[PDB]
RNA sequence: AAGGUAAGUAU
């Protein structure tokens, strides 16, 4: 995750690893890039890529 | 003075020190049963 | 570096004025309608009242001797087979949702939503995808039919 | 409250339908003089959205007697009589060819106003005894109370 | 740069032209609408235990479908034929509009007694809102009847065909609050019983509004439970909506099978039903799998059961399929490729 | 974290302290379709803010024995004058009389009035339940029935909302933004999970 | 046996909508002698419920066998 | 703390008087012979 | 008994605590029946008054159960003195002791 | 100065 913790606050930390369970984060950025992948994909001729 | 419809005294008001002490007692019971106590139900016996 | 103008947002206290707002707007309609309601011998004896009945009386006894234009329908116009027939019907909407009727047939839409469904089970102006979530084949009748 | 008390001592109808080798049976249905009585419990859970539905019910529906009357208790219910008295006093002004709503309006409205309601009432429904009745509880004066019920008769 | 604890998006950095006009909206819609960032939306969401949605009230499920076969008495409410209208496709591709008279379905699956309120179509004339309408007069014409009946008649639960009748019914039984009103995620084959020309040719030669009572079980209840009329009528009801014109057919094995004129059903043996119920649920499967190009052998009793119910199986959308991988981790994972980067 | 009121996640509490709020805790941003705006309560550089004190939001004994006498003398001349009217009193008569008295006007409105008339002694009962009950009554002097609800808390915890700067405020310290919920009318919590 | 315990100490309507607290919706204080305390969406705005939830006889009071044959 | 006349205040030196659960509030009032003679009394038991 | 008790007014006003009145009430009216006596305030000519508070010490635990049921036949039948002086008489458990 | 160690398996 990319979750600074700035104390031990283990309240707060175990509720925050079921939030980021199964790799959340890393999915999240891969969607992000891939859909912007398919908004520049779709305006290719526009944009003169 | 009811008769009068003056004024003739005035009572200088102050808590009791029993009454002090009492709810520093109920402050720290409070306190001391806090440890499974959620942070909801600490507040609620405090403002109670 | 600045922040704009902000007006904070009291969720209770907005609640007291809503209500002194109707208070006043109850207060205001009181005012108006009793001056519509404020505007409005035989009283004080019996023997008069029951002469007048009597002649009254006397006096009666006398005297005895097809066009839905504009309503939508939700299904497209070359989902209707020619030479015959078929029944629409109102879609549910909450009655507190304000919204155009539509007109729905029951068999059109579970054929819509079989097609849908076949179509969701194959398939495994910018972001398509994405903007059926957050957004429709309907036509408007005119003078009845179209 | 009850005046010896000291410092320390509902979404009627009118239709009933009559359940009496045919396959069809027909029920006749008849009309309800009176739009029940008010004792409503405040069964209302959610008062605003109660407030809103009925408010469509007199939209929608209009002339019914039982939503101006069901409105108007729900609105006495939760302690805004004047509401109550406004809502009331708008349902016997489009739905005037009913008793309930004007012997409602006369139940809500306070003192004298209740005089003027009932008053229109009979110009434009009369020969309604209970509305005459109603009057002649109404007005305190004997000398009144003779005036009234002889325009009554 | 995505702020994920605040929803807030930005981007700094070298522009081309038209880049920054598309990649605005372009991050505005990924932001609303992200796979991915639902999930994390939807996890907060659960870990918050802070919702949005109006509260769940019990439904009529499929799993307390069997609930349903109590001894109490029990009420069908069905709103859907109230505003009814009839269009026609002409040949020379023009369609004409024909209002016709409406219905209301009162339904008891313990007696078998059905209510119907012919709803005639003066009642529309000058009226904005059809469907308020329709709907409140449906709600009145069921406290009349609810009001007509005795006490030991009144029914214990009223069960709701359509979702948007929920609040009239709820605010029009202030007077009735012992009696519980539901809503039904499956949806009954209780339109369907118009279909039937006894009922459609009684509604439209009707020219004022009135009560008709009816009994679907009509020669039932002298060999059969009420539980098993109600699902053998159900059974009827869905294979009449699915496909008329066979189930009409397939009703009458023979022209010697006939109907009494008080009976809106056929005067069939209690061996003959168990056949007759056989083709129906054929029918209703073979036209389902012709619907969704499935095959009828494939499909589990529960399945089997949802189909003759009214659950629906919907396809999950390609949003929710996406969903589904990101909310799962992932299936089987093998580690078969290498990257170096 | 501490004074939010419970409805809005906090831990509503109540305060009997001088508490200073730091300006930089009354600011918020939101994201808008042009961009992103900064927000902040309490502008045009006021000093700090203080959350409110709930000595400011009782009112004294002696003023509300005051109250109370003018309030019971006005009740009784408004009851004499409805019997010379053989009318009942209405709660809008009882309006201004309203939440003023000892014991308290909206009293006479209790449903349970018929069968509190015959509650003799209960003062005596509610200071001798600490012999029966092991838990410690901090109302031993009163009984909420009886003598009403002699304190009212709403206006303080406008107050305390208001200077904290509203939900806009409140809600920037909090995981709101984070459930991207698209506004904070229609949601509700749940105080235990099915689980 | 199973049926009648589920029944029992399942959760019910009066229950499920005491555990609703609405947010942002600041409610009045019902009870002195207990703070927090709070019927939650029960008789408040924003519940969804025209009509009140009827109370469920299946959580009724009763008393022990044994207790009962002492009575 | 109500008497009927206010001779019957002055009849004894007991003029209020208040019993709480187990506690006793109790007002006299003397002039100065009967505090004169209240003292003699006591101080003829106990001398000091 | 409290109803019967109040019906017939068997506890003078100076019983306390009172259903009329908080504990905060009657010390405001305490002090205004104090600041309401006849020349309460006046010491020209060496007349004093004196506030005297106190406790029955040892209350509760010295009350004989023979007097008070005896005491209690004067307001209540014999049947209910007996009763309740009775119930004083009862067997106090805790724990194992 | 602490009350702020993830427990690992591989290389």
């Amino acid at each position: 995750t990319g979750i600074f913790m700035h104390g031990k606050i283990p309240t707060l930390k175990i509720s925050l690893i079921q939030i980021f369970r199964a790799h959340l984060w890393q999915k999240i950025h891969e969607s992000i890039v891939m859909d912007l992948c398919q908004v520049f994909d779709q305006e290719l001729d526009a944009l003169e890529i | 003075n009811e008769v009068t419809k003056e004024r003739t005294a005035q009572c200088f008001l102050r808590v009791d020190d029993e009454s002090m002490q009492r709810f520093h007692n109920r402050v720290r019971q409070i306190l001391m049963a806090s440890g499974s106590t959620t942070f909801t139900k600490i507040v609620n016996k405090w403002n109670t | 570096e600045e922040p704009v103008t902000a007006d904070v947002i009291n969720p209770m206290a907005l609640r007291q004025r809503e209500e002194l707002r109707e208070k006043l707007a109850a207060a205001k309609e009181k005012r108006l309608l009793n001056q519509k309601l404020g505007k409005i011998p035989w009283l004080d004896d019996t023997a008069a009242w029951i002469e007048r009945s009597r002649q009254l009386q006397k006096e009666k006894d006398l005297a005895e001797k097809r066009d839905l234009q504009g309503l939508t329908v939700e299904h497209a116009i070359d989902s209707f087979r020619e030479g015959e027939t078929m029944i629409l019907t109102l879609k549910d909407k909450g009655v507190l949702q304000e919204e155009e009727d539509v007109l729905v047939n029951v068999n059109l839409v579970d054929k819509e939503r079989a097609e849908k469904n076949v179509e969701l089970r194959k398939k495994k102006a910018q972001q398509k995808p994405r903007s059926i979530l957050s957004k429709p084949h309907s036509f408007r009748l005119e003078q009845g039919g179209t | 409250v009850d005046p010896r008390q000291t410092q320390f001592g509902r979404n009627t109808l009118m239709d009933m339908r009559l359940s009496q080798q045919t396959v069809v049976d027909p029920k006749g249905y008849l009309t309800d003089l009176n739009s029940m009585i008010p004792t409503h419990g405040g069964d209302i859970n959610d008062i605003k959205k109660a407030r809103l539905l009925l408010k469509s019910v007199r939209e929608t529906n209009p002339h019914h007697p039982p939503a101006w009357i069901a409105s108007a208790r729900l609105e006495e219910v939760t302690g805004k009589l004047q509401v109550a008295r406004n809502l009331i006093m708008k349902g016997t002004e489009m739905c005037p060819k009913s008793e309930d709503v004007w012997l409602e309006a006369a139940r809500l409205q306070p003192g004298d106003t209740a005089k003027a309601v009932v008053a229109q009432a009979v110009r434009h429904l009369p020969q309604s005894v209970r509305i005459y009745i109603r009057a002649a509880e109404l007005e305190t004066d004997i000398r009144a109370k003779k005036r009234v019920l002889r325009k009554a008769l | 740069a995505i702020d994920l604890a605040y929803n807030l998006h930005s981007a700094y950095g070298n522009w081309f032209p038209g880049s920054k006009p598309l990649i605005q909206q372009a991050m505005a819609k990924i932001m609303k609408a992200n796979p991915a960032l639902y999930v994390l939306r939807e996890r907060i969401r659960k870990g918050l235990q802070l919702y949005s949605s109006e509260p769940t009230e019990p439904y009529l499920s499929s799993q307390n479908y069997g609930e349903l076969f109590s001894n109490q008495i029990i009420w069908f409410v069905d709103d859907t034929n109230v505003y009814r209208v009839t269009i026609h496709k002409t040949f020379e591709g023009n369609l004409t509009t024909k209002p016709i008279n409406g219905a209301i379905f009162i339904f008891n699956p313990r007696t078998g007694q059905l209510f119907l309120k012919i709803i005639h179509t003066s009642v529309w004339a000058g009226q904005k809102r059809l469907g308020q309408l329709a709907k409140w007069k449906t709600a009145e014409e069921v406290a009349a009847l609810i009001r007509s009946l005795p006490v030991e008649e009144q029914p214990k639960q009223i069960i709701v065909t359509r979702k948007g009748m929920l609040d009239p019914l709820e605010v029009h039984l202030l007077d009735f609050p012992n009696i519980v009103i539901k809503g039904s995620e499956l949806q009954l084959p209780f339109q369907a019983c118009l279909k039937v020309e006894k009922f459609g040719d009684l509604i439209l030669k009707a020219t004022e509004p009135q009560m008709v009572l009816f009994n679907l079980y009509d020669d039932w209840l002298k060999t059969i439970s009420s539980y098993t009329a109600f699902s053998r009528l159900i059974l009827i009801l869905r294979a009449l909506h699915v496909n008329n014109d066979r189930a009409k057919v397939i009703l009458k094995p023979d022209k010697t099978t006939i109907t009494e004129p008080h009976h809106i059903w056929p005067t069939l043996t209690d061996e003959e039903w168990i056949k007759v119920e056989v083709q129906l649920k054929d029918l209703i499967l073979a036209d389902y799998g012709k619907k969704n190009n499935v095959n009828v052998a494939s499909l589990t009793q529960s399945e089997i059961r949802d189909i003759i119910l009214g659950m629906e199986i919907s396809a999950p959308s390609q949003q929710r399929q996406q969903i589904a991988e990101i909310e799962k981790q992932t299936k089987e994972q093998s580690q078969l490729t290498a990257t170096q980067t | 974290v501490f004074y939010t009121p419970k409805e809005l996640g906090g831990l509503g509490m109540l305060s009997m302290g001088h508490v200073l709020i730091p300006q930089s805790d009354l600011r918020w941003s939101k994201q808008t379709d042009v961009g992103i705006t900064h927000f902040r309560s309490g502008m045009s550089h006021e000093e700090d803010q203080l959350i409110p004190n709930l000595y400011r939001y009782i009112q004294p004994w002696e003023s509300e024995f005051i109250d109370s006498q003018r309030v019971w003398a006005e009740y009784a001349l408004k009851r004499q004058e409805a019997i010379a009217q053989n009318r009942r009193l209405t709660l809008e008569d009882l309006e201004d009389s309203w939440d003023r008295g000892i014991p308290r006007i909206n009293t006479l409105f209790q449903k349970d009035r018929h069968t509190l008339a015959y509650d003799k002694g209960w003062r005596v009962r509610t200071d001798f339940k600490q012999y029966q009950v092991l838990k410690q009554n901090p109302f031993w002097w009163t009984h909420q029935r009886h003598d009403g609800k002699l304190w009212n808390l709403n206006n303080y915890r406008t107050d305390m909302i208001q200077a904290l700067g509203g939900v806009e405020g409140i809600l920037e310290h909090t995981l709101f933004k984070g459930t991207y919920f698209p506004t904070w009318e229609g949601l509700f919590w749940e105080k235990a999970s099915g689980f | 046996r199973y049926r009648k315990m589920k029944e029992r100490l399942g959760l019910t309507e009066i229950r499920k909508q005491a555990n609703r607290m609405s947010f942002g919706e600041i409610e009045e204080d019902a009870y002195q002698e207990d703070l927090g305390f709070s019927l939650g969406h029960l008789g408040k705005s924003g519940s969804g419920r025209v009509r009140q939830t009827q109370v469920n006889e299946a959580t009724k009071a009763r008393i022990s066998k044994t207790l009962q044959r002492t009575l | 703390l109500s008497f009927q006349d206010i001779a019957t205040e002055a009849a004894h030196p007991i003029r209020l008087f208040c019993r709480y659960i187990d506690r006793i509030h109790i007002f006299f009032r003397f002039t100065a012979d009967e505090a004169r003679d209240l003292i003699q009394r006591y101080l003829t038991e106990h001398p000091d | 008994l409290w109803y019967e008790a109040d019906k017939r007014r068997l506890f003078p006003p100076w019983i306390k605590p009172a259903d009329t009145e908080p504990p905060p009430l009657l010390v405001y009216k305490w002090c205004q029946g104090i600041n309401n006596l006849q020349d309460v305030w006046e010491t020209s000519e060496g007349e004093c008054n004196v506030m005297l508070e106190s406790r029955f010490e040892k209350m509760y635990e010295k009350i004989d159960l023979t007097l008070l049921n005896r005491l209690l036949r004067l307001i209540v039948d014999h049947n209910i003195a007996d009763y309740m002086t009775a119930k004083n008489n009862v067997v106090i458990n805790y724990k194992d002791m």
